[PDB]
């Protein structure tokens, strides 16, 4: 694996997966009850 | 719910009570003015904060004061 | 396809103006917010900061917003007319029958993007207005600038509120009283409804005057 | 027709006057509703029935406006 | 031209200072609200009577002074950028002559140097300045959305939201999904903040795009 | 709808979307938070300062790394 | 005659009995839909809804995607299929979180009667209240509904891709 | 035609109560009228009173009180407003002691009364971290 | 040109700084 | 629970690594690079001097196979009510008790056997990565050395 | 031949052959359903016949304007979709037929609102029935004329083949 494959590995990862999991966690947290 | 306070500058002219759209204020007996009456706020849970009460106040800087606070479906005027 | 998009823009703007005006007419007497809105009259600023805020619930405040949206719709309509005519109708005809237009048919391919409208229409045809100084069309450039000034002036009334202007007038009145020159007619800031009316009137005047000077200078020069 | 300034000015002026007059008609319809509208004299007529389902009209007009704006401008 | 623009800068500084100092000193109370300290730094208003009471809090003074700060910094940066564009290009006579009148600014700074930026992409192609033209349009759009949030106030957006709520509640295949928090219009102070944020972000983005793209496209 | 503005019970009881909006905009106004003392205020401000300086240094490190890796220094 | 009347003889509901809300055509058409069809388990409702939705969702992605082809291309079909499947995954995630935060019940149409009979002096909103008596209004019911939606979406997207390929090849 | 004979002759409006006044609370206003007068609903349009007992349901206390204020123009005074919780939990609201709040009645105690003017309020800085 | 080892260990050290960040984030409470 | 799942995945991945080595050795694993004209500019890795080096087609195929397996996993994750072993713990469920330093020596298809084999496979992957990083050869080269030569033959 | 709707002035209760004098209520409901379906289909068929004759924008022109000739020119995969749509519509009609209070030709469910029908409602139902009958006769004549002569409606009329 060359260093020039890192953008194609990371940019989709960050910019799509991190929003999805962050939205899941934030929605779950702000919709919690007591 | 909002907070409504009455101050002894009340002259008992009843204009606040008859201007409340949600029946929050009422006139109660008193001995601090000629009319012998003072406004009271015993139903502030229905207070909506429209401040019609203090728009009808003739005293110099008001005798009824509305302090907006925590919101409720009654205080937000939500029919839904 | 360029006329399809602009015609649907016209339909959309007309529909939004109709929405504002019809909401004003239908909800002029009562609503779920204010069940006795008819008792407050046609022209009133609000019912209060309660219910989360009851600004502009009147029916007048709907003729104010509808005036804004009518300005938007009519401005787009006249822009479409000006560009389409200059680009695909008006021009000169050669003796052999060749048609050359004022702009050269750029409407078909460059009126389909907002950058196209900004560059090939606004920037391009505003050349005559900005280069009118020293010529007989200089009055159009002066009115262009003055209408820009008036339109920007409107935003002071549209964006601000009275409490601030009343409290500033308080200090100005303090200075006048200190110099014994306070008028007997107590100076008060313009009412909320009048502030909105002044804002919308200045906005309409500035925008319409800017388009007026732009159109007249452009179509008289060429 | 060959006096382009005249044609452009006439069109723009008349369209502006038309838009202003239409907004004024809407304004005075609202004024009539606020002031001169009598509920008793308009029992179950067209005006009454329009007010009775104003929600439906305004909501569908809202949806149409969003659809048209989304599409054209987008 | 330097004299006149320095006086414009002084006017901007003085007016921003006036707004901010007035808000700071009048924060604890005034004649219109002699108990403003009891309502805190940021509150929407004091109501509809006694005249009116819009933008009476000290937070509103900050909110109004942000526009004047943006305008003053815009004047300062316009002056600096035009002076240095004329210095670098060599036509310092263009600034010294045209900077004394407003149309000189509008024609020779903005209209003149905006040509490379707007041609970052055309129906014929694009350049490395294409991102700057996109940011230019983006800043204009955010600026006008701020105009939305500033001109149109609440109350007009609460009734519309109520209509939307009714539409969602009374439609099949979507009644199965219901909100947990009741959708309401943004508060007056929140609306002022959001409009100010849009105004400022659009301002900054459009001017950054303009200055960078104009310098790059004019000076090679 | 009972645990996002942990620092404010008045907001946490709001049944509307205003609670979410105001939860963001009041998160750093520590003096207005529920069950608030001065010692906790200064300690939280101190820790926030540390996190902020860490953010600044990380930003500078990122600039350095990206110039070193993808730049033409 | 009048074809608009108050809904169910209640003039105070925010609803009307128009020739569209309460017409026999509307009744039958909504009662044959998977969401309201009688005799369906929540898994079956989810499976049918997912099948139909993936089937019509692969269409726009394949036709107008970033990798279109005026002729038939396997790459275009694969791109549309993957986009449709990922959109179904996003919708299933939304369904799962919605069901997680909405209901706390495992068997409905009973708990309501139990708390209307044996009293509900508790924290409420689980014993008392309870909106809707359908099997879709439970934690278990909505979970199976989401599972069925997801599986049926995959199957319907694959079936629609196969049909599109057959239509483009043999016609 | 209608569920109850005492309902006003209203044709129903899409401005009445919603799912909220089925699981949170609903408000009912009752009154007796001498004439079948035509009045305007707080929600929608025109309804017709009954020459006798009249009962109307609304989603807000303000709607019932606006209707009652309208009733005063018809020389109707005996109107009474109740709050109904999700089950039949009826609570009399508006004529709380049988006398309208604008008229002084013995047996009422002052609620929210401060024995000073506005200027006597404490300084906010003394109402902090405490 | 930096090597794969240089970038890899910088990524690993960045991970360690991330675990220290969540510990500070969680210690500043929910 | 997490340890058991990761052990299962590590064993399956030792199988996958063996399969990948076999495919590379036996002329499988397609040759060349992806078509940028067909799959957009996101498959372009670098442009040295006028030629676009793209993602290898072998890497794309292996990514597609891993996508198949990961999709199976995602389905099983959002299929909790129909799978024998769930991915996460139910509210109330309690985590199986740690096996300890040495899990019970229970041969066959037992929980202890799968536990021990998953731990062994995960340790093997850790050792493989450590050897590759320390010495500097490819992962498949390390596996080939650790199999004598019977994989890349 | 009952108090049923559809009795007009020229021939009130037109049952010269006595088909309804012996039938029960169920058979009469079936007869009314058949009559209304035939009338509606025939109105659609007549309108389509004429409009197709003087306007066929679809299928990029082509599809010869003479009906009974375009019947064999439609791609035959558009025929299948029309057939399936009609089938689904009639499945929905069958489902409607079991709704309580169902009336023979009433697929709108007007029995929900129309209790104690007026004279205007009966007159409008009779108008629909009479227009349907006239359209049935007209479409039968159209098909027969096009079969025997070979020309379409407005083509035969224009030439004068009457
Ligand atoms: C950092 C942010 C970011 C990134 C990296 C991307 C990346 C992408 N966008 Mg995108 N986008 C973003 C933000 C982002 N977007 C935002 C904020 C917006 C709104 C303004 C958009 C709006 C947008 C539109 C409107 C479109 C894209 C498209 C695309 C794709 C480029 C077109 C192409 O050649 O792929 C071709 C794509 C494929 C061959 C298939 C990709 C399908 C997904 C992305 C693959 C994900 C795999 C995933 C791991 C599967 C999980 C397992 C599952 C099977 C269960 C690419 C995947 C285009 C596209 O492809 O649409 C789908 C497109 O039409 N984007
Ligand atoms: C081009 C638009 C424009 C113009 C000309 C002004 C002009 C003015 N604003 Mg202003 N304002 C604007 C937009 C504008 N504003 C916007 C968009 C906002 C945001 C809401 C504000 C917010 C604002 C605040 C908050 C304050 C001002 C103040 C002022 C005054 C400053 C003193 C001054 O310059 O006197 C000279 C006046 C002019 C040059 C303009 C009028 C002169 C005309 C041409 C005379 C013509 C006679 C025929 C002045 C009247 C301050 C003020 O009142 O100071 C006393 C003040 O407190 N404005
Ligand atoms: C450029 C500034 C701007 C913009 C974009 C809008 C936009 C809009 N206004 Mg307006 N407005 C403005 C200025 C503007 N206004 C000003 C200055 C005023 C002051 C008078 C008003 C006063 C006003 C009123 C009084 C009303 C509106 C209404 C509307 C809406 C019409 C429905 C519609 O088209 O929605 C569609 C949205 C758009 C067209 C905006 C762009 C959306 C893009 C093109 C598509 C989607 C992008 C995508 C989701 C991005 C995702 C990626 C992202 C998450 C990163 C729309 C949101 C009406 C309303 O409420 O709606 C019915 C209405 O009643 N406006
Ligand atoms: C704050 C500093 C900072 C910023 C703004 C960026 C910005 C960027 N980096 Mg980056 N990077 C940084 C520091 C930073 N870097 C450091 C310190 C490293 C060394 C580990 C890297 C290593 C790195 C690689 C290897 C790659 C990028 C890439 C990118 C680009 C796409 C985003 C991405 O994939 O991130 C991925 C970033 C990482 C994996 C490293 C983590 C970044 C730092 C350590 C975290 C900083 C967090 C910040 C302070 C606040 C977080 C907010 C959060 C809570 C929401 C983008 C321009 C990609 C690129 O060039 O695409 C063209 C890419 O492939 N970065
Ligand atoms: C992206 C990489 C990846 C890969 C290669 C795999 C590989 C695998 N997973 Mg998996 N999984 C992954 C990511 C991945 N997973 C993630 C991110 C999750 C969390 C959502 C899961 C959740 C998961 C579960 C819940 C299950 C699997 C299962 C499986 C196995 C199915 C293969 C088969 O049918 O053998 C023949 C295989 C070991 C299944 C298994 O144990 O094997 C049958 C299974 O039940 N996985
Ligand atoms: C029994 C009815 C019937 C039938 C079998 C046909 C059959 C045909 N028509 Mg046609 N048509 C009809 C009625 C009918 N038409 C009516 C009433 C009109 C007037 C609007 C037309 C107008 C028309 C035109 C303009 C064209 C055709 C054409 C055609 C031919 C190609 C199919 C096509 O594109 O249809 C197109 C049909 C339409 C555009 C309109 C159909 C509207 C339907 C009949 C009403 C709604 C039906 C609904 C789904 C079911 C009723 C619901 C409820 C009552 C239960 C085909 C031979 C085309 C051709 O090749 O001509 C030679 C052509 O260009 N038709
Ligand atoms: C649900 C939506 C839908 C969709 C996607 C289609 C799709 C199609 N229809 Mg179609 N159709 C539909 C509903 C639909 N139909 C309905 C409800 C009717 C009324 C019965 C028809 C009646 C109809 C006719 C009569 C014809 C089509 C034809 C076609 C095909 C050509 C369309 C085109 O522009 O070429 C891309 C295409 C496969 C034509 C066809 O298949 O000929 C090749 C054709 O002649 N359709
Ligand atoms: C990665 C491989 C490396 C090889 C190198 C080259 C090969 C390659 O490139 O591969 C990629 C490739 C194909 C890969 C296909 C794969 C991995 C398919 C896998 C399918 C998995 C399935 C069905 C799992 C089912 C599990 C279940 C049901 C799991 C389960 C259970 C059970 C069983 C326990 C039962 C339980 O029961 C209860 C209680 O529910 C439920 C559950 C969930 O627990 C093709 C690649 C290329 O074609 C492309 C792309 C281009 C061509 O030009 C070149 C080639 C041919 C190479
Ligand atoms: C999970 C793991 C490996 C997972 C591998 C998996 C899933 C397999 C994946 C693959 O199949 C795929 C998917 C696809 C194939 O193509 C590729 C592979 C890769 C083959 C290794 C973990 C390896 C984890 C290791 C080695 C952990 C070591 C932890 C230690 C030493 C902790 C010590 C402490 O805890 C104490 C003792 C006391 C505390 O107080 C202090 C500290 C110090 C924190
Ligand atoms: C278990 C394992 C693989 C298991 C595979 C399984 C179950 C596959 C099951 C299958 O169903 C699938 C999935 C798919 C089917 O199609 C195929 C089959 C087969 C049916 C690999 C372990 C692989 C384990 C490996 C490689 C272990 C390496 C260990 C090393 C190097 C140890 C070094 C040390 O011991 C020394 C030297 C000295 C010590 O002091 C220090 C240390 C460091 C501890
Ligand atoms: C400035 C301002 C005031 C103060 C404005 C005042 C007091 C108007 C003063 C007008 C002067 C006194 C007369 C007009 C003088 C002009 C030079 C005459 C007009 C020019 C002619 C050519 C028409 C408000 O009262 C107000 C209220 C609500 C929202 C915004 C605002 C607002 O922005």
């Amino acid at each position: 694996m060359s260093l020039d494959l890192l953008p194609s590995f990371f940019v989709p990862l960050v910019g799509l997966v991190l929003p999805l999991f962050s939205i899941i966690g934030l929605f779950l947290y702000i919709e919690k009850e007591n | 719910s909002h907070t409504v306070k009455i101050y002894d500058t009340c002259i008992g002219c009843t204009q606040c009570v008859r201007a409340c759209p949600t029946d929050v204020l009422e006139m109660v007996p008193w001995d601090g003015c000629k009319a012998g009456q003072i406004a009271s706020a015993p139903r502030t849970e229905d207070c909506v904060g429209c401040k019609r009460c203090e728009t009808a106040c003739p005293t110099d800087f008001l005798s009824v004061r509305v302090y907006l606070g925590g919101e409720t479906t009654r205080s937000l005027g939500l029919a839904y | 396809t360029a006329d399809f998009l602009v015609h649907h823009i016209h339909a959309f703007t007309i529909h939004v103006t109709v929405l504002i005006l019809l909401k004003g007419v239908l909800y002029s007497r009562n609503s779920r917010l204010i069940p006795d809105k008819a008792n407050l009259g046609f022209r009133f600023p609000c019912d209060g900061p309660g219910r989360g805020g009851t600004c502009q619930v009147s029916a007048w405040d709907h003729v104010f917003l509808g005036l804004f949206w009518m300005y938007n719709s009519i401005s787009i309509v006249i822009f479409h007319f000006s560009w389409k005519m200059q680009s695909d109708v008006w021009g000169t005809v050669s003796p052999t029958g060749a048609v050359s237009h004022i702009t050269g048919g750029n409407f078909a391919q460059s009126s389909i993007t907002i950058n196209g409208w900004l560059r090939d229409f606004l920037w391009s045809q505003a050349a005559q207005v900005v280069q009118s100084y020293g010529s007989s069309l200089s009055a159009y450039g002066l009115i262009f600038l003055g209408a820009h000034f008036i339109w920007a002036f409107s935003l002071m009334f549209l964006f601000s509120g009275r409490g601030y202007w009343q409290e500033l007038i308080e200090s100005i009145v303090w200075a006048h009283n200190k110099l014994k020159v306070a008028p007997s007619i107590q100076p008060r800031a313009l009412s909320i409804t009048q502030g909105r009316a002044v804002g919308v009137a200045h906005y309409l005047l500035g925008g319409i005057g800017t388009t007026w000077a732009f159109f007249l200078a452009r179509i008289i020069s060429v | 027709a060959i006096d382009y300034p005249t044609q452009l000015s006439l069109f723009t002026h008349h369209v502006w006057i038309g838009g202003f007059c239409i907004v004024g008609g809407a304004a005075h319809g609202a004024i009539f509703f606020v002031r001169d509208y009598n509920a008793a004299n308009n029992y179950n007529n067209l005006i009454d029935r329009v007010i009775r389902h104003r929600d439906a009209i305004i909501s569908h007009l809202n949806w149409v406006c969003i659809f048209l704006g989304c599409h054209s401008f987008g | 031209g330097d004299f006149l623009v320095h006086h414009a800068i002084a006017l901007g500084l003085h007016t921003t200072t006036l707004i901010l100092v007035k808000g700071a000193l009048d924060a604890r109370g005034s004649k219109l609200m002699p108990d403003k300290k009891d309502f805190g730094y940021s509150f929407p208003c004091d109501g509809p009577g006694r005249g009116g009471t819009c933008d009476i809090s000290a937070w509103d003074a900050f909110y109004l002074a942000m526009f004047w700060m943006l305008n003053t910094i815009g004047w300062v940066t316009f002056y600096w950028h035009w002076k240095h564009l004329t210095l670098w290009q060599g036509n310092q006579v263009q600034f010294n002559e045209s900077s004394n009148y407003i149309m000189g600014w509008l024609r020779d700074y903005l209209w003149l140097n905006s040509s490379p930026l707007i041609n970052g992409y055309n129906p014929f192609g694009m350049n490395s300045l294409s991102v700057w033209a996109w940011m230019f349009l983006f800043g204009h759009l955010v600026w006008a959305t701020g105009f939305m949030f500033l001109i149109s106030w609440r109350g007009y957006w609460q009734e519309l939201i109520e209509t939307i709520v009714w539409a969602h509640e009374r439609t099949p295949l979507a009644n199965l999904v219901r909100w947990k928090d009741k959708p309401v219009a943004l508060s007056i102070v929140q609306a002022r903040l959001v409009g100010l944020a849009h105004f400022t972000i659009g301002y900054v983005l459009t001017y950054a795009a303009f200055v960078i793209a104009s310098t790059i496209g004019k000076l090679g | 709808v009972y645990k996002f503005p942990k620092f404010s019970k008045a907001l946490a009881e709001d049944p509307s979307t205003r609670r979410i909006w105001y939860g963001i905009a009041t998160a750093h106004d520590f003096e207005s938070h529920d069950a608030m003392t001065e010692s906790k205020l200064y300690q939280k401000i101190f820790a926030s300062h540390f996190g902020h300086i860490a953010i600044i240094f990380l930003w500078t490190a990122g600039n350095l790394f990206h110039v070193a890796w993808q730049g033409n220094f | 005659v009048s074809f608009i009347k108050p809904y169910r003889q209640d003039p105070f509901v925010g609803h009307l009995a128009t020739p569209i809300t309460t017409s026999a055509f509307t009744r039958a058409y909504l009662k044959v839909l998977p969401a309201y069809r009688p005799g369906l388990t929540p898994l079956s409702r989810g499976a049918e809804i997912g099948f139909t939705h993936g089937y019509f969702l692969i269409g726009p992605f394949y036709t107008y995607g970033p990798l279109r082809s005026v002729e038939f291309s396997l790459t275009s079909l694969a791109a549309g299929l993957l986009a449709a499947i990922t959109l179904l995954l996003i919708l299933t995630v939304g369904l799962s979180i919605y069901g997680q935060v909405t209901y706390d019940v495992y068997d409905n149409a009973l708990i309501v009667k139990l708390v209307r009979q044996m009293v509900g002096s508790e924290r409420t909103q689980d014993l008392p209240q309870i909106k809707g008596t359908s099997e879709l209004d439970t934690v278990l019911g909505w979970q199976k509904f989401s599972e069925g939606f997801f599986s049926g979406g995959l199957i319907g997207s694959i079936v629609a891709a196969v049909g599109i390929a057959l239509y483009s090849t043999y016609l | 035609k209608l569920k109850q004979s005492d309902f006003p002759k209203f044709e129903g409006s899409t401005g009445g109560w919603l799912s909220a006044a089925k699981n949170e609370e609903k408000y009912v206003i009752i009154w007796t009228s001498k004439d079948a007068s035509l009045f305007e609903m707080p929600t929608g349009g025109t309804a017709k009173m009954n020459a006798g007992n009249n009962v109307a349901y609304f989603a807000r206390k303000e709607q019932c009180l606006a209707l009652g204020s309208q009733l005063r123009g018809f020389k109707i005074t005996n109107y009474k407003i109740f709050r109904i919780y999700p089950p039949l939990d009826i609570t009399l609201l508006h004529p709380f002691d049988g006398v309208f709040p604008e008229k002084v009645n013995q047996g009422r105690s002052p609620v929210g009364k401060r024995d000073a003017s506005i200027g006597g309020n404490p300084n906010p800085a003394s109402l902090k971290f405490q | 040109m930096i090597y794969d080892s240089q970038v890899y260990i910088a990524l690993v050290i960045a991970v360690v700084a991330s675990v220290l960040a969540i510990r500070l984030g969680a210690t500043l409470y929910n | 629970k997490a340890e058991r799942w990761n052990g299962r995945h590590a064993m399956f991945g030792w199988i996958v690594l063996l399969a990948t080595g076999y495919a590379q050795a036996h002329g499988l694993l397609p040759e060349g690079g992806m078509d940028a004209k067909e799959w957009g500019t996101w498959v372009i890795v670098s442009t040295t001097n006028g030629e676009q080096v793209t993602i290898p087609a072998a890497r794309a195929a292996i990514a597609i196979g891993h996508l198949h397996f990961g999709a199976v996993g995602v389905f099983a994750a959002y299929s909790k009510n129909s799978v024998k072993d769930r991915l996460l713990l139910e509210p109330g469920e309690k985590d199986e008790a740690p096996a300890g330093l040495f899990p019970a020596l229970r041969p066959g298809l037992t929980k202890e056997a799968e536990m021990l084999n998953g731990r062994v496979a995960m340790l093997g992957l850790v050792a493989l990565v450590a050897v590759s990083a320390a010495t500097g050869q490819d992962i498949l080269s390390v596996i080939d050395q650790g199999l004598g030569g019977l994989l890349l033959k | 031949l009952d108090g049923m709707i559809g009795s007009s002035a020229p021939f009130k209760n037109f049952d010269p052959l006595g088909f309804a004098a012996k039938a029960d209520q169920k058979t009469l409901n079936k007869y009314r359903e058949s009559e209304l379906k035939h009338g509606r289909v025939a109105m659609l068929a007549v309108l389509g016949w004429i409009v197709q004759e003087f306007w066929h924008p679809l299928y990029d022109g082509k599809l010869s304007s003479n009906p009974l000739k375009a019947l064999t020119e439609v791609p035959l995969i558009g025929w299948a979709q029309i057939f399936v749509a009609i089938n689904v519509i009639e499945y929905l009609q069958n489902k409607i037929k079991e709704l309580p209070g169902y009336r023979p030709g009433d697929y709108l469910g007007t029995w929900e609102w129309v209790e104690q029908s007026d004279e205007g409602w009966d007159s409008y139902q009779t108008k629909e029935l009479n227009n349907g009958r006239l359209a049935m006769v007209a479409i039968a004549g159209l098909i027969v004329q096009d079969l025997i002569t070979g020309q379409a409606a407005l083509e035969q009329i224009t030439a004068g083949n009457t």
